[PDB]
């Protein structure tokens, strides 16, 4: 829904490379236990350096988290794509069959 | 069909990425129960029992969130997103969480006990793996509650992967100091042990792991 | 697989028997009480001895009620179906100790008094499981004190 | 009428039970445990009585 | 495949058999010998861990103050007995549910009966009262099984020192009431073995 | 008798529509019941206000056996307990200053 | 008519989404002056 208009979707703000890019490297195996506090603290605290915590914040806890409805939505569709990718990514049957 | 299934893979990493960001930002959201925790006390507030209700909420919706997430989806992704994002954001959550206020020797045991409870919580998600943010942040915020500058030299010469050591060492400095800086009142204080932490700011702090500057 | 109540559950249970699919029927029923107790756990550790006492009361009390539901519903349905019930019982008892150990990760034995009292509550309809708790004590004797 | 049947059932019957019980365990009350134990006869409420 | 052989003697006037062809069936016999003897291995192997219960602190210096029963010797044993007879009595009904039930009463009874030997002096090490407890858990195995199994059972009733007087016999015939107390709690668990 | 759904003839959401209903009727009539319990806290006196909570928390509780009943249920009855706090509070030893007399 | 007291929720009305998605508070960005000292504090 971005189209920001009118929302600081800080999740979507946290969809920013290289934190998203190394987050895909942290989605690779996922990360295979190189769960870099460099990466996690850097990107996940980088936009969240805005207060930072802190102190005395200007920050989250109902400031624009996803609702439970949108959570059950996103969980639903991710269950769908998981059920999709085996069943529909199987049949590639090399290479035009 | 490789562009196709490639794109479906890209939606998979985008979606599971979004779920991991959702749980992790639910945590970093939830740490703002400390902001404000209504004046985390100076040198004591004894007693000093328990338990910063917002953190119990964090344990609660964390627990139910893992309940339903274990209900719908498959196991391995849940262990992945929850494992990495939970433990890492727990650790750095304590790290930036150190920048708070004047500090309490009883409230050291309070926020210590709360931090041990959240260690029991993310442990209750998964503990057989390296649930070391328990050990790291417990000995690190306990090390903040430690006020011995000799321990400040001794610890971090042996332990504490504490990459915020500028603010971490300045914060345990601000914790022995946060006991000092309202040990009296007017003054509160003379900064003579903080003359020993100006010198120890040069010595117990700016002997910082051969980058001797903190 | 959807109703939190009793009457449809009772009814379509004995209707499923009235088809004559009783084994699948019982297994679905036990699955409904599994999901039931499962989701009953979703109301809340706050602090431990309370939490354990709570937890035991849910699980065992519902199993005992499920036994009266069983002999209720499966009138002269023999030994075999009862053995399937013994399977599900023992499963859930093991799941209980798994949830006990699931936060030993940090106890005081009044918790255990709650547990063994309610397990004798299952001995009100005649099923011992205390010995599993005895081996639980045996191999978990660190923070029992 | 239906609401008065409902809060009739809970307020008249159910809290009489969960205060009548417990009586075994102090408090801890009016909650998930009494949700679990009551669960008795005259739980048969929501099948047809207003529907 | 017998009826496939008889109906395979249709046009087929070979003779019909020659059950040296049924060497294959004898092979099936050997396959059957490999089959149940596989699983009746492992259950017995699991019942070998039965000896972890009753040797460790059971029939030890045992007051055994009238818990009726407390026979974790017999309890967990008959539990996993009824677990195997639980999860296979539907499709394999009156398979080695029944046959392996009888053999389970056998291996049960024998690996039981050679534990009373080392405490043949019948109060070891506190078992003046737990004489009646081993009499009780000894009486627990009268659920539904055969008689030669009960013969070896009552043979193990006379196994220890006393266990030789008839005072033990009529005394346990008076101790039958607490066995009836175990026969309602616990009833419904091992009621499936009936 | 809304959520008796052989579901769903909407189908929106797949059993999530009535959540929006008692959600919104929670929302609009919330601020009206607010002042109706605040103005009207004086007209919710230390009498059957106990029977008001007794006739609300039961109906806060046997709900669906719950479905989203939070902000009305927690916040409203919370403020009702604040009202019994203040009403019993001034009804306390200020109203026993005859013992001071 | 987004002045400094009537700019947020009257622009967030039903058909007041005929004003812009980030130009609800800046609904008078179609004017000379846009929305009187920080028109654009909504989309973030």
């Amino acid at each position: 829904g971005t189209s920001d208009r009118h929302l600081t979707r800080k999740i979507i703000t946290a969809w920013l490379q290289n934190g998203i890019l190394m987050d895909q490297e942290q989605k690779i195996l996922n990360g295979d236990e190189t769960l870099f506090h460099e990466e996690s603290i850097e990107l996940f605290k980088e936009i969240p350096h805005f207060y930072q915590a802190g102190k005395g914040l200007s920050k989250s806890d109902l400031f624009n988290n996803l609702t439970l409805d949108t959570i059950l939505q996103f969980s639903a569709s991710v269950l769908w794509i998981l059920n999709w990718l085996p069943g529909l990514k199987k049949a590639i049957n090399i290479d035009e069959v | 069909k490789f562009d196709e299934t490639i794109d479906g893979f890209k939606t998979l990493k985008f979606k599971l990425i979004t779920i991991l960001r959702f749980n992790i930002r639910a945590l970093c959201i939830y740490d703002i129960g400390s902001f404000f925790q209504n004046t985390k006390i100076w040198n004591m507030d004894v007693g000093s029992i328990e338990l910063d209700q917002n953190i119990a909420s964090l344990i609660s919706e964390l627990r139910r969130t893992e309940s339903k997430l274990k209900q719908q989806l498959p196991e391995k992704e849940k262990n992945s997103i929850f494992i990495g994002l939970d433990i890492v954001n727990n650790y750095a959550l304590i790290k930036g969480a150190k920048s708070i206020k004047v500090l309490n020797h009883n409230g050291i045991k309070k926020m210590l006990r709360n931090v041990n409870v959240l260690q029991h919580a993310y442990r209750n998600l998964s503990s057989e793996p390296s649930k070391i943010n328990m050990n790291v942040t417990m000995n690190f915020y306990s090390l903040c509650g430690s006020s011995e500058a000799e321990l400040f030299e001794y610890i971090k010469d042996n332990e504490l992967p504490h990459c915020s050591v500028e603010d971490l060492k300045t914060i345990l400095r601000l914790q022995f100091s946060e006991e000092m800086h309202r040990q009296l009142k007017r003054k509160e204080q003379s900064k003579e042990g903080a003359r020993t932490k100006i010198g120890k700011l040069k010595s117990k702090l700016n002997a910082v792991h051969t980058a001797n500057e903190k | 697989l959807s109703s939190n109540e009793i009457v449809h559950l009772k009814s379509g249970t004995e209707n499923m028997i009235k088809l004559g699919l009783p084994e699948q029927a019982l297994d679905l029923f036990l699955q409904n009480r599994s999901n039931f107790i499962q989701d009953l756990i979703l109301q809340i550790v706050d602090n431990p001895t309370n939490y354990l006492t709570q937890l035991a009361v849910i699980r065992f009390q519902t199993i005992k009620k499920t036994v009266e539901d069983f002999q209720d519903i499966f009138k002269e349905l023999g030994a075999k179906i009862s053995s399937i019930l013994v399977d599900w019982c023992s499963d859930e008892v093991d799941n209980h100790f798994k949830l006990i150990d699931k936060q030993l990760l940090n106890l005081s034995p009044g918790s255990i008094k709650s547990s063994r009292k309610q397990i004798d509550g299952l001995k009100a309809v005649g099923l011992d499981f205390v010995y599993k708790l005895d081996e639980f004590i045996k191999k978990n004797s660190d923070k029992i004190r | 009428v239906g609401q008065e049947f409902v809060a009739i059932y809970e307020n008249e019957l159910l809290p009489q039970w969960l205060e009548t019980r417990s009586k075994m365990k102090l408090t801890n009350f009016k909650f998930n445990s009494p949700i679990e134990i009551s669960m008795r006869d005259e739980s048969f409420l929501a099948k047809l009585n207003l529907g | 495949a017998f009826p496939n052989i008889l109906q395979y003697f249709d046009d087929a006037f070979e003779w019909n058999l020659a059950s040296k062809n049924l060497e294959l069936f004898s092979l099936l016999s050997k396959m059957e010998s490999s089959i149940f003897g596989n699983y009746l291995s492992d259950l017995k192997i699991n019942l070998r861990d039965t000896l972890e219960e009753k040797f460790h602190e059971i029939n030890w210096p045992m007051y055994t103050s009238n818990s009726f029963r407390v026979g974790d010797y017999i309890i967990e044993a008959l539990m996993i007995l009824i677990v195997v007879h639980s999860e296979c009595f539907r499709i394999g009904p009156q398979l080695i549910h029944k046959i392996l039930i009888e053999t389970q009463i056998f291996i049960a009874r024998y690996l039981f009966e050679a534990f009373k030997p080392y405490v043949g002096n019948l109060s070891n090490d506190g078992s003046l009262q737990i004489i009646v407890d081993l009499e009780f858990f000894q009486k627990v195995m009268g659920p539904l099984l055969e008689k030669d199994t009960e013969a070896t059972l009552r043979a193990c009733l006379q196994n220890c020192f006393q266990n030789d007087t008839n005072r033990l016999q009529k005394c346990i015939n008076e101790i039958n009431p607490i066995v009836s107390a175990n026969l309602k709690r616990t009833a419904i668990q091992f009621a499936a073995f009936s | 008798d809304i959520n008796l759904n052989k579901a769903t003839e909407f189908i929106l959401v797949d059993n999530n529509y009535n959540s929006t209903n008692e959600f919104w009727d929670g929302l609009m009539d919330r601020l009206s019941p607010y002042l109706s319990y605040f103005i009207d806290e004086k007209l919710k006196t230390e009498e059957d206000m106990i029977k008001l909570k007794d006739f609300l928390c039961i109906y806060v509780a046997i709900l669906e056996n719950f479905k989203l009943n939070i902000e009305p249920l927690y916040k409203i009855l919370v403020s009702i307990f604040e009202k019994f706090c203040s009403v019993s509070l001034r009804a306390f030893d200020d109203e026993f200053q005859i013992l001071l007399n | 008519t987004v002045q400094p007291e009537l700019l947020e929720s009257l622009t967030k009305e039903g058909h007041l989404a005929d004003i812009g998605r980030d130009i609800i508070q800046s609904y008078i960005s179609n004017r000379e002056d846009f929305n009187h000292d920080n028109f654009i504090n909504s989309v973030k």
